[PDB]
């Protein structure tokens, strides 16, 4: 009975967008031009610590 | 879900914009050809008038009124058709210039629609949206109308709520703007390719009466 709320990935864009995610439920997420993300990856989970890993788009 | 409904109605709006934007630099690239090639022709009519004016010259030296009315009319034809070329000039640098932008346009998001859909792809709420986006993995659209651009850019919008779909509506808008004079520049040049075919077709007429050099 996990929830989380939408991510919040400034500088990025995700998918699908739902106003509430349930535990195991994942994420894609890409950068605007210009921008990179922390991880390799693009994928992220709904966890009982929120989404991990965490989606983070850097310059 | 109504949570399905929604990814289907998003994976699909996302499936719209990339294959436009796949469509955009190959649409940008026949229009740059037909700038260059009526510009061209612009110039083949130019030299073209220029040698009948001179034929047309050179034959009235020492000629009648209605041999040397021949050649003042030769002579207007022959700078009609470079006038219509240096306009052919002009609208092709603009051609070269709105393609440029389109194609910058296409480049800030065509890898950004073409990653989400590949996450889709892979991580699709259903297998219908699974499908859907793994068939639209090289997908290019038929045709890409200003109008085309901004329904599918506002469809995004409505959609998602995410700055993101926002600011590529704001682009888009922009893109259909650059790509309406795209084509306007594209039929100037063409207008003044077939203005300097007039024109020389005017001059080798009234020169014909005259000897070739």
């Amino acid at each position: 009975e996990i929830t989380c709320d939408p991510p919040r990935i400034p500088n990025g864009v995700y998918r699908p967008e739902l106003s509430k995610y349930r535990g195991q439920d994942k994420i894609t997420y890409e950068c605007k031009k210009g921008f990179f993300p922390e991880i390799r990856g693009t994928d992220a989970t709904c966890t009982r610590d929120g989404w991990v890993p965490v989606p983070r788009c850097a310059w | 879900n109504d949570n399905l409904e929604a990814e289907l109605e998003q994976t699909k709006a996302l499936c719209e914009v990339a294959k436009q934007l796949r469509k955009l630099p190959l649409l940008t690239e026949e229009r740059r050809f037909e700038a260059v090639g009526a510009l061209e022709e612009s110039k083949k009519a130019a030299k073209e008038g220029k040698k009948a004016a001179k034929r047309a010259e050179a034959g009235a030296v020492g000629g009648t009124s209605e041999q040397q009315q021949a050649a003042k009319r030769a002579r207007e034809a022959a700078t009609v058709a470079y006038e219509a070329s240096v306009r052919a000039e002009a609208a092709a640098m603009e051609v070269k210039r709105f393609a440029r932008a389109l194609d910058s346009f296409e480049s800030e998001y065509e890898s950004v629609f073409s990653g989400l859909l590949r996450g889709a792809a892979e991580h699709g709420g259903n297998e219908t949206i699974k499908q859907l986006a793994k068939e639209c993995a090289t997908a290019v659209a038929d045709d890409v109308t200003p109008e085309a651009l901004t329904r599918a850019a506002h469809n995004l919008r409505g959609l998602y709520m995410q700055d993101f779909a926002e600011e590529y509506l704001q682009e888009a808008n922009e893109a259909a703007n650059k790509l309406e004079e795209l084509q306007k520049a594209t039929a100037e040049t063409v207008r003044a390719a077939d203005a300097a075919d007039d024109a020389k077709s005017e001059a080798q007429e009234e020169a014909a009466q005259f000897p070739e050099i």
